[PDB]
């Protein structure tokens, strides 16, 4: 019914050998299972997609998320996708994938076509829609907290019964904006859920220099709101948690901050060199806690998984990548006067001039 | 009705939330207090917590709350205290704030408004401001005003409010209650991008706004008790500004000096200044004279000084006149 | 000896008989009591001789100190002056006056004569001092704790022995700086201690408007650090807490938050109006927790103090302060000059420039 | 020796580190990282990390700290990763930073370094491209200084090191590796506030620095064999910048051209350009002209178009030439 806060193990639901930790019955169908398990997949194969687009020039830069699949998926099926809001950061394309928003736009943004809703404006990692409450990623760390914080407030004064959950990783819990915005949003009482996916790196900077609390959870008390300490490889574990905080916000009890313990498998990003500060130790015994094959014993101890089913599924879903690329490339480049569109409702005299000097050229 | 800027400003307010209930105040005292300069008085306790909300003492929560609550649903009508205190939530108004719109390729809109008092020229025991419209300027996405009189304080907030655009609105704390002037009752709004021809000249042209006013008004006075016209243009918006309006009175007067109290260095009447010598080289006939703040942080003893006075400006005048 | 952390209720030494709750035995020597004491009064006689300054116009503005003594006074005894650096904010005239900061200075600084040497730069309520480590007062709300952490990790590197106190209200907990700050100075266990002066007010807006979180000591979880609730108005849990904070610093072990719970008798300034959002009851209810009666009866019920006494201290203190403030005024207003000199070390090209366009208008 | 702009910057610290104890480093990823840019690659090994230190990721935290470090007896070398990331601690360097010595009378100094790559051309989109130049100078108390070359990047950066001031020190990233250039193994120091001549010439004056040289000296070559003598000269130092070279250069040529990738409202070159015309007019064949970054925020997709091309710069020196 609820989990319990500040705990001192991270909560996890999945056992060593598949087997439920809950004291409450399980409740969600075999089929549902089933897409937890497809959507990580999906989400997974969607990150070795895009070390293939760098790989091959089709884009510049990648903040591979491969290890972050159970906490970006769970999140995803915690809300109401196209109802609820969504504040994520640049690692979340493996949450955008299970959210909904098409390959198409994905890999628009990612190729800055015309596919791109947010019309190439932005570089790689910075998606964006509209019709799913997806709030256009920024660059700044942890400088979306706050415009999440403010749509919670929002949802909370329309009365529309909305939820806003905003992400983000262990480092952004070290900027101000951050303390800010949460502050403001739990003296609100606004049906906000903070989720940190905490990697245990901001790039190269570990943990123990990034903060002195021992966990992130523990800055709830801060805020004076409930804080989880959640094991993030564990799919259940993370999605149950996540949903309890969603469902206290949305009955009007305020926020929470969720902590979800994960492992960044690649490297910090493309332009990065991650078996150059971390220990083959760390990375290794943590390789052993992929959430995949970890949620696959689950399903395979009930029934739910069988090798072909694999096979299947995993074709699929390279069908599906293939047609979303070809589909964002096919949209063609963005065209080069859209540079001054947008940075107004209407282009003012002097983005008219500069235009009109910028084509004579 | 007669009313001094506070009261144009207060009017303003109550009216645009008659009309939208989305259109909502929040800052630091706001709400019981009234605003530390009464600009938000009564509206509390007309329109109740949920429209006109005291937050938390951080200027990054509140740029920052806004925009959210903007692109959301809400017409929001942050306040900062002071104008000097936007740097605390700097980030949020140029990262987040500026460029929502075009970032996300128009699928995410900031209707929202930042109001703030700035400058000093006036020792009421409140903080000195130094006006940071620059800063704001040099930031694309980001409408600018600065109003100077209690008529233009109103027909120009209402206009924020309405407009789409983020704008960031300076409000001369020395102008507060300086002088009353007849304000319409009824509903009416000003154009923003629209520049106002206080006095015509056609001898030399003064391109203002904001805090300084007061002091080029009565340069002006002093100039046509010396047989000179000078044409005092009130710019009233930073960005986008009068092109047009500026450009004429220039061609006009073919000699032109521009007052402000901000930090000269890369200020925004440098701007106007280097746009006119790129554009009406052919039209000076004298050099475009800057008349602004010290490059120095706002002293307090020396108030007095640091604003442009009359015989600063006069000063100025009188090199662009004997050119 | 150890002070509980985050107590539900916070943490007190003096009974309401004068009776001592200490879990150890109070070992301040007569003396040094009686000067706690002492500057308590000399505090709250300075805050009321800035209400004269306001009212006979001597001054722009003030930001009355009263009912924040026992806080301010036992901040500047728990460290060493001169030696210790503190990082104040504009209503810690009571403990820029304990620490030692000559009130030529620290009225100069109000009056803005040449007797400021902060050179009437700023208003009000800005003092600060080299010679006492006094980290001159910055307007912007809470801008001052990244400076904090980072002067006590100056003093951890350089093996000075040096400690960092830093003090803010509650209001300024809710800047993100003030967070960001403190972060830092915890992982890199500098010593630095940040001490709250919770009056329940920013201004206007109350602590329930402020933040969600009970107390501000909680906010201490964040960083991993040690939080304490202390009471404020008890002079000798002030001084203990943060005593005991400063030398957990010295001796390397990292910083703390110590939250003192105390009470703004007065508005929040000269520019405010208290009885606009106060309710008289929540005042008066205050008014009668005033930290420098409480003392007065611990020593009072020790044959520490006594009518005689008090009349010698407070006749001696409004003669310091008559003569301070003479010497202040005879000082001479700031010269205009002095409006272009320290933006850089030496004036820059277009500084001089600007100071020579100045002089042909005065 | 020859080495990239990379190499002479960490020539710099390194040099400076073993000479004074007091020096450190901080920042996001600058120790066992080595800095994502390898700026700092050694240094930890060399010196430990209490004097070369991974900071948490919070600007305020790095800047105000650094600010204290210096007040109290360190003299610090920041770094903000990206030129863009300045602003969540704007408030320290411009409130705390800036004005440290000014509001304290002398009795606090600054004697601190904030280094940051900035500049775009490196398909780096909002946040990774910006030139916030113009942020800095307008702030009184900060000095600014922009390199272009390896040669200047050591001799620059020691020379912050050892000025007492407070000095923002930006590094145009697309320089980072451009080329290798000769450098002195040996210690030597340049002037902050000083140009530097790249080109004389007596045709026409081209006023730039940091991240747009490559294309001006390129500019400047191509106006060679087309007959017009060019004359390039880098600022280096924005604040305070290099008054008399600048006027004197113009004087003799008498048309001027400035070039930058900063935003063009309120920018620096605006201020310079400004400063041409106030000062000597009489001495102008034709109006300054600006060729800067667009007033929009810095795009990806169409990011070799918002960079100054070799074209732009060259019609700009035609409309001045032709004029
Ligand atoms: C304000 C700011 N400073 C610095 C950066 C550069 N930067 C980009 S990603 C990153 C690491 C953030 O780490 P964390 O929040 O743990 O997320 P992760 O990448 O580990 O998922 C940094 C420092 C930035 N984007 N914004
Ligand atoms: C960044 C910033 N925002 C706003 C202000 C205006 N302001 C001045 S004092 C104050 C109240 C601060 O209250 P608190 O920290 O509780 O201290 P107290 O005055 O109650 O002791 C405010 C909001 C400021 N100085 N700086
Ligand atoms: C004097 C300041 C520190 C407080 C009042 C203000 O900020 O205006
Ligand atoms: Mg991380
Ligand atoms: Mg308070």
């Amino acid at each position: 019914h609820r989990f319990e806060t500040f705990t001192e193990e991270p909560i996890r639901l999945i056992g060593e050998e598949g087997e439920w930790l809950g004291d409450f019955p399980l409740d969600l169908e075999g089929e549902k299972l089933r897409r937890l398990y497809r959507d990580m997949l999906a989400a997974r194969m969607l990150d070795e997609r895009y070390t293939i687009l760098i790989r091959t020039g089709k884009t510049s830069f990648i903040a591979p998320a491969a290890g972050h699949e159970a906490a970006q998926v769970a999140i995803a099926h915690a809300i109401r996708p196209g109802f609820d809001w969504v504040f994520p950061y640049y690692r979340d394309h493996g949450l955008a994938l299970a959210l909904g928003i098409p390959l198409k736009e994905l890999l628009g943004q990612m190729l800055a076509t015309k596919a791109d809703p947010n019309k190439g404006r932005q570089m790689p990692e910075h998606p964006g829609s509209k019709a799913l409450n997806f709030f256009t990623v920024a660059s700044p760390i942890a400088s979306h907290v706050p415009p999440a914080a403010g749509a919670a407030i929002s949802m909370k004064l329309l009365r529309t019964g909305q939820v806003a959950v905003c992400t983000f990783g262990d480092g952004a819990t070290s900027e101000g904006d951050w303390y800010a915005g949460i502050n403001f949003a739990a003296v609100q009482g606004a049906p906000a859920v903070f989720i940190a996916e905490n990697n245990f790196y901001a790039i190269s900077v570990d943990y123990r220099h990034q903060t002195h609390s021992p966990t992130i959870a523990d800055k709830a008390h801060a805020f004076g709101i409930p804080g989880y300490l959640v094991d993030g490889m564990d799919v259940l574990a993370s999605y149950y948690v996540v949903k309890e905080a969603v469902e206290r916000a949305r009955r009007g009890e305020g926020p929470s901050l969720v902590e979800l313990r994960v492992y960044r498998y690649g490297p910090h990003s493309s332009a990065d060199d991650d078996s150059r500060y971390r220990p083959k130790e760390e990375v290794a015994f943590w390789r052993k806690k992929d959430p995949i094959p970890r949620f696959r014993r689950f399903l395979e101890a009930r029934g739910l998984w069988n090798e072909e089913w694999e096979e299947d599924v995993r074709e699929e879903i390279r069908a599906e990548l293939e047609r979303g690329l070809k589909e964002a490339e096919e949209a063609g480049p963005v065209p080069p006067e859209w540079m001054f569109e947008d940075v107004f409702a209407e282009k003012p005299w002097h983005l008219l001039r500069q235009e009109a000097l910028l084509k004579e050229e | 009705a007669l009313m001094t800027m506070v009261q144009a400003l207060n009017r303003a307010l109550d009216e645009e939330m008659a009309k939208d209930p989305r259109v909502v105040v929040l800052g630091e005292d706001v709400g019981k207090r009234g605003g530390v300069f009464l600009v938000t008085e009564g509206l509390l306790q007309k329109y109740g917590p949920d429209r006109v909300m005291d937050t938390p003492l951080s200027e990054a929560a509140i740029v920052g709350a806004a925009l959210g609550m903007a692109a959301h649903g809400l017409r929001p009508v942050a306040e900062i205290q002071f104008a000097d205190y936007i740097f605390p939530g700097f980030d949020q108004l140029v990262s987040q704030v500026a460029k929502l719109r075009y970032r996300s390729g128009g699928q995410f809109t900031a209707p929202l408004v930042v109001r703030m008092p700035s400058g000093g020229g006036v020792r009421g025991g409140h903080h000195h401001s130094q006006s940071p419209e620059a800063h704001f300027v040099h930031t694309a996405g980001l409408k600018v005003v600065a109003v100077s009189t209690p008529y233009d304080a109103k027909g120009l907030l209402k206009a924020a409010i309405r407009d789409e655009d983020p704008v960031v609105f300076l409000e001369p704390k020395r102008l507060y209650r300086s002088v009353k002037e007849e304000v319409p009752e009824e509903d009416y709004t000003l154009p923003i991008g629209k520049a106002a021809l206080r006095r015509e000249g056609k001898d030399l042209t003064l391109i203002c706004y904001g805090t300084v006013m007061p002091e080029v008004l009565q340069a002006a006075a002093e100039l046509a008790k010396a047989g000179v016209s000078a044409e005092v243009l009130d710019l009233r918006t930073l960005m986008p500004w009068d092109y047009e309006a500026v450009m004429n009175s220039v061609a006009k007067t073919g000699r032109v000096v521009l007052v402000s109290d901000a930090p000269r260095h890369a200020s925004f009447v440098s701007e106007v200044a280097a746009t006119i010598a790129e554009d009406l080289l052919d039209m000076l006939l004298a050099p475009p004279i800057r008349v602004t703040g010290f490059d120095t942080p706002y002293p307090y003893a020396q108030d007095k000084l640091y604003l442009p006075t009359v015989t600063r400006i006069l000063n100025a005048a009188k090199r662009a006149l004997d050119y």
